RNA sequence: CCACAUCCACCU
């Protein structure tokens, strides 16, 4: 499978709002590009052949990954939804 | 049946990964060393018991016997014909169980014998076909031919024994070409009329349920006698305690799921005659406007943990009802 | 830009059918043979249902005609169903 | 190398010709090769005297006499090789001697007539329509007569039928109803027959004493005693009663039509309907049908005798007289002789309406050749029947087998309104009447189970679709060797003994033997028993009989190994099963697919293409060869010469051999060393491990042909040209393209390769192979419109042909399978080191799963892989019936003597046992299977008497633990369609009405998605996946091509829009009165369209 | 096979109820048994007047159940377009999409599953995007 | 409640084709729509020249049958095709109604860019999570993304050069075939089985390049699909969303569903040939 | 261009 999809499901209520989560978390990834990642330092993605998991083989990975540790949150209405969307579309 | 109870063991208190790797390692070790171990058939391997020979004369004699009857004028047409079915049936099991006594005793490590104590391929009815007699052959009208098949297919088969089997065999065709249209059709009327149902839920305030028995109330004219365990599995695995039950010094809280465990313990208490009726939280009385909530659908699911808000139970459900339609 | 959420399903005004409709057609003549492009103001008509030639063709998927009947007539449903709803 | 056999059974008689049925119904429907004098009349000739002589007393210009004289047909236009060449059909024209006669003076006779040409059936028993080949398949339904059926309600009564032809005719059924009513509805209404009674001359005394004698039920027709007394006007009421609104005075209108040609149906006379009728009740049935109309009156063959046998069973009982609907003697079956009459005279009946409107329109007389018949009529029906029918279907030829088998199928389907698909659960049973004259096996799996079958390898249709089963004579105890064929009905009364049952030579050895009282298995004396069984191959079909060890295989399985054997492809070296059943030759033989010596001579000349033999007589005759024929399925048909010059031949005698023959034997597969043991994981349910031996030397190697086809059309831009010159681009592959358009011979293509260069209005349309694979071109054919005889679809200047061969050889995708049924696809394809191979250096070729044997019941397989194993070292092959097979002591011995030459050729270089199979023996020796207290020796022996051997892992070197059952059997490569070949598109062709992607030709074309997969894909919480593959991968133009530009970009696909299925859906809807518009939140429409709805 | 999915479908079997003592309706008329709990509910606590809606459930087969929807989109796609159609043209029949099929005939988004508006939207920010507006909101917390 | 004007569906709706020489192929919708039009046309004049009454009552009930046979065809007589091909007209109704309609047709989605179908063999070697498969269809399959990633490298200068690279089987390269693999490293596919029975009967896995024609398969999953290896085959789709990617990966990988939705029982469980070998090996 | 009809097969 992937890494540690047991403790995915422990730290949410649902599968979906996991699903919703690390989707919405892969998109800001694409966009914004790979820079505002919260495990830049050491723990990264190893390639095979070489270091080709540094930029952007696969997000989900990346998403996932990100979300086994604890820099990250999700809620319903956490911060004032607007002024975000508004930012999101038109940069 | 030890194999899937290891599966469902693992998957219950180690996870996902943990069950897939396990799996893995099975399925390749069982690779190898069936490779390595040797399993063969021959037509030698198909053992014919010595003993059914004389069950045939047996039978043989009684078949005689019921003849003689017949024309003394004792017996009817439709007792006649009864009593020969019944001697064949008979007969058939009696040289079932022989075979694979024979099989126990003689030759534990025999490739047919292996595979079918095994969950691996064959019945015991296909063993009997294979070495013992395929005996009772039903008619193109629905009942059963008068005269049995007495050779099996270690032996050579009479033409009029294959022309008789090919009866069946296009019966069977023509059964599985329909059957399946029809359980299909079942199925997209079950589909489109649940197709609605969906887990969207605050808790609703069901003070309702339903009591699942745990005894059969007529299995002879006046008796009770305890359910069978796959079906109060089938009634209880998965539900949600409508109320608090204790049973056998356990405190079983109100609004507990119950998982196999529980299970097994109120099946052992209803053994003990402690209670009788389960009072479980059921989707037939929940509250929600267009589906049902996450305590009255229950717990059974691909993984175990209770049911996800959102997903479609209907659906689900209409597939699990109609997919053992089309092999039915 | 609004979302979709709810679709309504009712009939059909004589008036909301020429609204709809741009032009009748009056001739039942498909395409000539010779000329492939459209004959007259037929079932194929080029004003009447938008241009052929890359707007794109896909006006004419969706420009619709209306044929102005001299005698009424009722819909087959509305008598052939079994409710006859003009009948009940 | 030898042959033994093994069967003890005398066969009287041997197999006749297997597609003698089709040959022999169409030499009887056209007498060509008979003088017209000779006093054979039915088939064509009786259409022509049945419904063309049209004769006119007076209307306008009366006594119109046309009559029939003779017909002739003796030269094809064109022989049949070209005829495949050139999309033309094998046909002869007809030709008719017709005269006109008036009441006045004149014989205007003309002796030509052309009126259509008629197709003519090929040797094989083909013909040829347009270019390619098709099989007409034999019909069977129910036969015309009188039948007797229980009431479907009342238990105490029942119901007669006459049953005529066409639909479009009488239908006669008799009725008793309580009330004492004698019912009688011919059409649609109910008539009390008593009337027609009495118009048929029967009055009530002889009613008495002839009919109510005997039976009480006569008072519920005597009873209607005030209304019988009249002799002819009883007609007149009888036509009264009929709403047509036509005068009463017309005495022969409808009363007679139903009299003697018109409506009542022309059965062929004795055994078509008056075998039903004069076996089933009477004595005989003088004529044709019920009629006499020399003095007006009216006379009756079969109400009488009908209302005397019906009242007879139904108050008395001459027995269980009652007729089975399903009985295979009360169903009859229309060969392609009987169709093609049938269409003939449907188009005859239309030329005759066509001739009586034109002599009714025209007013002379001297127009006798053209002014009366036109050739269009009979013309269009006959291409109709042979083009567009459903039993007239394209010919099957991936073997001579399948050839064979499509040429000999029953089928119950036709026209439609005799059988059709969606209902016909009571008739796919099959009947006890089958036996010996139907197979129980060979119907096809799938929806056209029990509908479609073939007849037994023994059966005949006799002369009227009646089949035939022979039966020896048996007199007192002694079998004679007279052989009578004998229908259903004359078999039900009579005891038939079995094949099987022990014999002296001429003398029955059994004291109880297994007989047949009717239809039902028991027990009997030789005193009693008539009849004995030809032999057990007549209850079984061709297709069904190549299975060796039948008797030991369930009938499923048996069923689709007969069916999988018709779609095996013929391989470059194909060699005959080790074990046989001895039809092989027959096959070969009767299916004109190689090439035998008519004649005792020498052979002159032999080469590839043609073979020069001189006979006996000093006449020198040179035979050409099809070298690669195309087949209709795209397989190659090969006859390679098996002679050499300057050698003597017997009459008879093979020369060449057939596309899937070794030696005059039918040879479709291979004979491979198969181990039934499981590897790894490679045979894990049904899959099938191969060696690279079979692949080092081209073992399943087949040549498959396609046939590309271009053609250039007029069109209103300008003609289009196939010219070798390219438009725009391509120059630097125009080197394949040597001649002027055509690619040369011998190139080899890939996909995406210029095949023919045809440039239209200049624009560049020009065939290239498709993606896939492409092979070796080996034949073009030009056709333009300098036609020598060929003829073209109008507006089309010319048309290219190009068949380009490749060499298919075994790899994963193909799938194998024996005749038992045993199916399976190759998995792995093992190098030759690491597979298991016995004590000798020799490795296996084939692993076999053993868990496919117990599940289902296959046993036959096992039995054959241990006679392959005694002959792999005896080097000899052996015949065995299918119910007379190899006993197994028999096979023992012969496996002991395989045992004794191997093992002694092992200890001929001083050799023991290894150490290994010492460890192997002692492990089985823990398992019972060899006694133990014995040496190595015989415990290896009694080991191989098992069929077991020792196998060593090659993987490893160490011994597989317990022995492995090894062996020679017959595998063959089913039909390879693109099936395998992935259908993988990325874009492609839109379709029009709906944007939803499918192509073929072009592009492969979409997968479906449908309806139970969506429902699991929502089963899922998964819904951005349905939505893009409902919107974005499936219909919203922008979103499908914003989503390709993004993607192309590196970027996220946008969100979807609505689907233009449902805008389809909508705007279908305003086609009606509907009024659909999706709304928002609050009651504000939204355009599901930008502005397109908007006008301006 | 466990029996929450035989339950599933026997409560949309007999989800419809028919009244017997008029309301604000007509009396033998049978529609969904929620629809008329919720209107005896407006009608004796919410509003004013006492009008016992008195009901008896209506069993009723796989097929009527499925065909008698208040969404025109299914059973149209269903069984009979003919009949279903002419029923919903008759009178307005706003089809409100609710139920998986009708927008899978609208191609949207389900409402099950991802689709869920429990879970259709849930805002995601890492840890320094997360401090760096919270910062700003506590800032603009003054003092 | 009736119809005073009928409404024409657009002409794309109800299109003539060429088929050949010539030849025109045409729904029929435009055949009645003549009709229609033609009926019409002939009331207009008669009414516009004289009033035979009888001859007017006649006109007046053809036209009424030609407009229901135009709305829905068959509910009144059986309106055919020009006289010797006596296939009914088809009308509105049909084309909604029926097994085979409008309804039943873009409920489904019939049809599906990014999929292929091939046999299936069996997959012994492979993780439960992995499956098989050939590399031409894979690289077919994976073509947009594949001209993206060799786009990002030197193989070609624009996204046009990449496709006529592509186009033509002879210029491949072992560049190209890392580029594939680098691809599909996190990529996974549906994998499906023609008869759904099932929720299991579409299954999420992890490519894996292979060489030949067929699809390697897990033997675990033989029995979540009704699929044997005696010649039946499977079908591919590719998911292209990050989210479809991401849901798929989660909730319908084949390593995440190991239990049936119907019961409890496991359908991973040891199949024929595994349950074989563990009797062997664990029998006294 | 692929529409529809008919037929034969393959996998359940
Ligand atoms: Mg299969
Ligand atoms: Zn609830």
């Amino acid at each position: 499978a992937e890494p540690g999809i047991d403790k995915l499901f422990g730290m949410v209520d649902s599968k979906y709002r996991l699903t919703v989560v690390v989707a919405k978390r892969a998109q800001q990834l694409l966009r914004h590009g790979f820079k505002n990642t919260v495990l830049e330092p050491e723990e990264r993605p190893k390639m095979q052949t070489l270091e080709g998991l540094f930029d952007d083989p696969n997000a989900v990975t990346w998403a996932m990954k990100e979300l086994l540790t604890g820099r990250l949150v999700f809620g319903e209405n956490l911060v004032p939804e607007d002024r975000l969307q508004k930012e999101m579309e038109r940069l | 049946n030890s194999l899937k109870d290891l599966v469902y063991q693992a998957f219950l208190r180690l996870g996902m990964e943990k069950t897939a790797r396990l799996l893995d390692a099975l399925k390749y070790y069982g690779f190898t060393f069936s490779t390595t171990s040797g399993i063969t058939i021959g037509i030698d391997d198909a053992v014919i018991p010595e003993e059914k020979k004389q069950y045939l004369e047996e039978a043989d004699r009684k078949l005689l016997q019921i003849e003689q009857a017949y024309e003394m004028g004792f017996l009817t047409d439709r007792e006649r014909y009864d009593q020969i079915l019944q001697l064949w049936t008979e007969t058939t099991e009696k040289v079932t169980q022989a075979v694979f006594k024979n099989f126990e005793e003689n030759y534990p490590f025999n490739p047919l014998y292996v595979m079918a104590q095994s969950g691996a391929r064959g019945n015991p009815q296909q063993i009997r076909q294979l070495c013992g007699l395929r005996g009772l052959m039903q008619k193109p009208s629905g009942e059963t031919f008068e005269v049995p098949v007495r050779s099996s297919f270690r032996e050579g088969l009479t033409v009029l024994e294959y022309f008789i089997s090919s009866h069946g065999a296009r019966k069977g065709g023509a059964d599985t070409a329909l059957r399946t249209a029809d359980s299909g059709y079942l199925t997209r009327k079950l589909v489109d009329v649940t197709h609605e149902i969906v887990v969207r839920e605050a808790d609703c305030g069901t003070t309702n349920y339903i009591s699942v028995p745990l005894f059969q109330p007529d299995e002879v004219t006046r008796s009770l006698r305890l359910r069978k365990r796959a079906d109060i599995e089938a009634g209880l695995y998965g539900r949600v305690l409508a109320r608090e039950v204790e049973v056998l010094g356990v405190r079983l809280e109100e609004g507990r799921y119950l998982s196999m465990d529980d299970v097994h313990l109120l099946i052992k208490a209803a053994e003990a005659g402690e209670i009788q009726e389960v009072p479980v939280r059921s989707p037939l009385t929940c509250q929600t406007r267009y589906g049902v909530c996450q305590k009255c659908y229950g717990y059974d699911l691909s993984m175990a943990r209770p049911v996800s808000i959102g997903e479609a139970v209907g659906i689900v459900a209409a597939q699990s009802i109609g997919e053992p339609g089309t092999q039915l | 830009k609004k979302e979709v959420r709810k679709v309504r399903i009712a009939l059909a005004s004589p008036e909301k059918i020429r609204s709809w409709s741009y032009g009748e057609v009056e001739k039942p003549e498909t395409i000539n043979y010779r000329t492939l492009k459209p004959e007259r103001d037929g079932l194929f008509d080029e004003r009447i249902f938008g241009p052929i030639k890359d707007t794109k063709s896909i006006v004419r998927r969706y420009r619709m005609g209306h044929i102005e009947l001299a005698t009424p007539a009722a819909h087959i449903w509305f008598v052939k169903d079994v409710p006859s709803k003009i009948g009940t | 190398m030898e042959i033994k056999r093994f069967g003890r059974i005398r066969e009287v008689i041997p197999l006749p010709p297997l597609t003698e049925i089709q040959v022999e119904s169409y030499r009887r429907a056209l007498q060509a090769d008979v003088p017209p004098e000779k006093r054979e009349n039915v088939g064509i000739q009786a259409a022509f005297r049945e419904t063309f002589p049209i004769e006119e007393e007076d209307k306008g210009k009366g006594g119109l006499v046309l009559d029939f004289l003779e017909y002739r047909l003796g030269e094809p236009p064109f022989p049949q090789d070209e005829c495949r060449e050139k999309d033309l059909t094998y046909q002869a024209p007809l030709y008719a001697r017709l005269q006109l006669i008036h009441k006045d003076t004149g014989l205007i006779k003309e002796d030509e007539v052309f009126l259509g040409h008629i197709p003519l059936m090929t040797e094989d028993g083909s013909f040829i329509i347009n270019g390619a080949d098709r099989v007409i398949v034999s019909q069977i339904h129910r036969s015309p007569g009188v039948y007797f059926t229980p009431d479907p309600a009342r238990p105490g009564r029942y119901i007669a039928s006459i049953i005529p032809l066409p639909k479009r005719g009488p239908w006669i059924d008799l009725e008793v109803e309580p009330n004492g009513v004698v019912s009688m509805k011919v059409n649609k209404r109910k008539f009390p027959l008593v009337l027609l009674l009495r118009v048929l001359g029967y009055d009530q005394e002889t009613l008495a004493r002839e009919l109510g004698a005997y039976g009480e039920l006569v008072q519920g027709l005597m009873d209607e005693s005030v209304f019988a007394m009249r002799p002819e006007e009883a007609l007149i009421r009888l036509f009264t009663l009929l709403r047509p609104g036509d005068p009463p005075k017309r005495d022969k209108a409808v009363a007679y039509v139903y009299g003697l040609i018109a409506d009542p149906r022309r059965y062929d006379l004795g055994e078509a309907g008056r075998y039903k009728a004069e076996e089933k009740l009477g004595i005989r049935l003088s004529g044709r049908t019920l009629a006499r109309f020399e003095d007006g009156e009216f006379k009756d063959e079969v109400f009488l005798p009908t209302l005397r046998y019906l009242f007879a069973l139904t108050a008395g009982v001459p027995g269980h007289e009652v007729d089975d609907i399903d009985h295979l003697g009360n169903r009859r079956i229309r060969t392609v002789g009987e169709l093609m009459t049938d269409q003939f005279r449907v188009g005859l009946a239309r030329l005759a309406r066509g001739v009586r409107e034109r002599m009714l329109m025209g007013s002379e007389d001297s127009l006798t050749p053209a002014k009366l018949v036109n050739s269009r009529p009979l013309e269009a029906a006959i291409r109709e029947f042979f083009s567009r029918s459903q039993l007239s279907q394209f010919k099957d030829e991936t073997n001579p087998l399948s050839s064979l088998r499509h040429k000999r199928r029953i089928s119950a389907l036709g026209p439609g309104g005799l059988t059709r698909e969606r209902a016909g659960f009571d008739v796919r049973d099959v009947h006890r009447t089958h036996y010996g004259r139907i197979c129980p096996v060979e119907t096809p799996e799938g929806a056209n189970i029990g509908l479609i079958t073939s007849l037994a390898a023994y059966a005949r249709v006799d002369e009227l679709g009646f089949i035939r089963t022979p039966y020896r004579r048996v007199v007192g105890g002694v079998v004679t060797d007279e052989v009578v064929y004998m229908t259903a009905t004359e078999e039900d009364r009579y005891t038939i003994a079995q094949a099987n049952t022990p014999l002296e030579g001429n003398r029955i050895a059994a004291e109880r033997v297994v007989a047949r009282r009717k239809g039902e298995p028991v027990i009997v004396s030789p005193e009693e028993v008539e009849f004995m069984d030809v032999s057990p191959k007549q209850v079984f079909s061709v297709n069904t009989n190549l299975i060796p060890f039948l008797e030991h295989d369930d009938a499923n399985r048996a069923l689709m190994g007969s069916n999988m054997q018709t779609q095996a492809v013929p391989l470059i070296r194909a060699q005959a099963p080790v074990v046989m059943t001895g039809l092989e030759e027959r096959v070969v033989r009767d299916s004109l697919a190689a090439l035998y010596a008519e004649e005792d001579g020498e052979v002159a000349k032999v080469d590839g293409n043609r073979i020069v033999v001189r006979y006996e007589d000093g006449r020198l005759v040179e035979y050409p060869l099809r070298r690669f024929y195309r087949s209709n399925q795209g397989t190659a048909l090969d006859q390679r010469p098996r002679v050499v010059v300057g050698q003597r031949v017997r009459k008879g005698d093979l020369l060449a051999d057939g596309p899937a023959s070794e030696n005059g034997f039918l040879a479709l597969g291979q004979n491979v060393l198969v181990a039934i043991m499981p590897f790894d994981g490679y045979n894990f349910e049904d899959a099938i491990v191969i060696s690279e031996e079979l692949l080092k030397r081209d073992f399943y190697t087949s040549i498959h042909i396609e046939r590309y086809e271009i053609e250039a059309r007029d069109t209103k831009l300008g003609p289009e040209r196939i010219t070798r010159d390219i438009p725009h681009l391509s120059e630097a592959a125009l080197r394949d393209l040597d001649e002027e358009g055509v690619v040369r011979i011998g190139a080899e293509v890939k996909p995406g390769d210029i095949l023919v260069g045809r440039t239209s209005f200049v624009k560049d349309t020009s065939l290239r192979v498709p993606p896939g694979e492409g092979g070796i071109v080996v034949r073009t054919v030009r056709l333009r419109r300098g036609d020598p005889g060929v003829e073209l679809k109008p507006g089309v200047r010319e048309v290219v042909r190009v068949y380009v061969a490749q060499k298919r050889k075994l790899q994963v995708g193909d799938k194998l399978a024996n005749r038992h049924g045993n199916k399976g696809v190759v998995a792995k394809i093992l190098p030759v080191e690491d597979m298991p191979h016995l004590p000798d250096g020799t490795p296996v070729d084939v692993i076999l799963n053993p868990l496919g044997v117990p599940s289902r019941m296959n046993l036959g397989q096992i039995l054959e892989t241990h006679l392959g194993l005694a002959g792999y070292f005896l080097g000899q092959r052996y015949i065995s019936p299918i119910f007379d097979g190899a006993k197994e002591p028999e096979i023992k011995e012969l496996l002991a003597q395989a045992f004794e030459v191997y093992f002694g050729k092992r200890k001929g270089e001083g050799f023991g046992v290894d150490k290994r199979e010492v460890e192997v023996l002692r492990r089985a020796e823990k398992l019972g299977l060899v006694t133990p207290g014995k040496t190595p020796e015989e415990q290896l022996k009694e080991l191989f008497l098992q069929g077991k051997v020792v196998l060593y892992d090659g993987r490893t070197g160490e011994p597989i633990e317990g022995p492995i059952v090894v062996g020679q059997m017959f595998i063959m490569k089913l039909y390879h369609m693109v099936e395998d070949k992935m259908h993988a598109r990325s874009t492609g062709p839109y379709s029009l009405i709906t944007q939803q992607p499918l192509g073929g030709k072009a592009q492969f074309g979409g997968q479906r998605f449908g309806e139970m997969e969506v429902w699991a894909l929502e089963a899922y919480g998964a819904a951005h996946t349905l939505q893009e593959m409902l919107t974005l991968k499936s219909d919203d133009i922008e979103g499908r091509n914003a989503a390709y530009e993004a993607i192309i970009k590196g970027e996220d696909v946008p969100e979807p829009s609505v689907p233009e299925s449902f805008r389809v859906l909508v705007k279908e809807l305003q086609a009606l009165a509907l009024d659909v518009q999706t709304l928002d939140e609050k009651d504000n429409p939204v355009d599901i369209f930008e502005g397109l709805a908007s006008k301006r | 096979l466990h029996d929450k999915h035989i339950e599933i479908v026997v409560r949309q079997m007999m989800k419809y109820v028919e009244v017997t003592d008029p309301g604000d309706s007509r009396l033998l008329e049978g529609q969904v048994l929620e629809k008329w709990d919720v209107e005896a509910l407006n009608e004796r606590l919410i509003a004013e007047g006492k009008t016992p809606v008195a009901w008896k459930p209506l069993l009723m087969g796989v097929t009527k159940s499925a065909l008698s929807t208040k969404s025109w989109l299914s059973a149209a796609s269903f069984q009979n377009t003919t009949h279903v159609l002419t029923e919903a043209a008759i009178a307005g029949k706003k089809d409100e999409l609710i139920g998986l099929k009708e927008n899978v005939i609208l191609g949207r988004l389900i409402p099950a599953g991802t689709g869920s508006d429990f879970v259709r939207f849930t805002q995601v920010v890492d840890q320094k995007t997360l401090k760096a507006i919270e910062e700003a909101r506590k800032e603009a917390v003054e003092a | 409640m009736i119809l005073e004007a009928v409404p024409v569906l657009p002409p794309d709706l109800r299109p003539m084709v060429q088929v050949d020489g010539g030849r025109f192929a045409t729904s029929d919708l435009n055949d009645l729509y003549r009709r229609l039009i033609n009926r019409n046309n002939r009331l207009k004049k008669l009414l516009a020249q004289g009033a035979p009454e009888i001859i007017i009552r006649n006109e007046k009930r053809m036209l009424q049958e030609a407009v229901d046979a135009l709305l829905d065809n068959g509910r009144r007589g059986a309106p055919v095709t020009n006289p010797g091909s006596d296939r009914p007209l088809r009308s509105l109704t049909d084309i909604l109604s029926g097994k085979q309609g409008r309804f039943r047709q873009n409920l489904l989605g019939k049809r599906v860019d990014y999929s292929g179908r091939s046999v299936i063999v069996v997959g012994p070697q492979l993780k439960l999570h992995q499956c098989g498969l050939p590399k031409r269809m894979a690289l077919e399959l994976f073509k947009p993304f594949l001209l993206k990633k060799m786009e990002e490298k030197g193989i070609a200068p624009n996204v046009k050069a990449a496709r006529r690279m592509l186009e033509r089987q002879r210029d491949i390269k072992d560049e190209v075939w890392d580029a594939l693999e680098e691809v599909i490293h996190g990529k996974v596919v549906l994998l499906n089985r023609a008869p759904t029975l099932h929720r299991l009967g579409i299954q999420a896995f992890q490519p894996v390049l292979v060489e030949g024609q067929s699809i390697q398969l897990h033997p675990l999953v033989c029995e979540a699909f009704n699929a044997d290896f005696d010649g039946d085959q499977m079908a591919v789709h590719v998911p292209l969303s990050s989210f479809a990617q991401a849901e798929a990966r989660i909730q319908m990988l084949s390593a995440h569903n190991l239990l049936s939705p119907a019961s409890g029982e496991p359908l991973a469980k040891p199949s024929r040939d595994i349950i074989l070998g563990l009797y062997y090996i664990t029998q006294v």
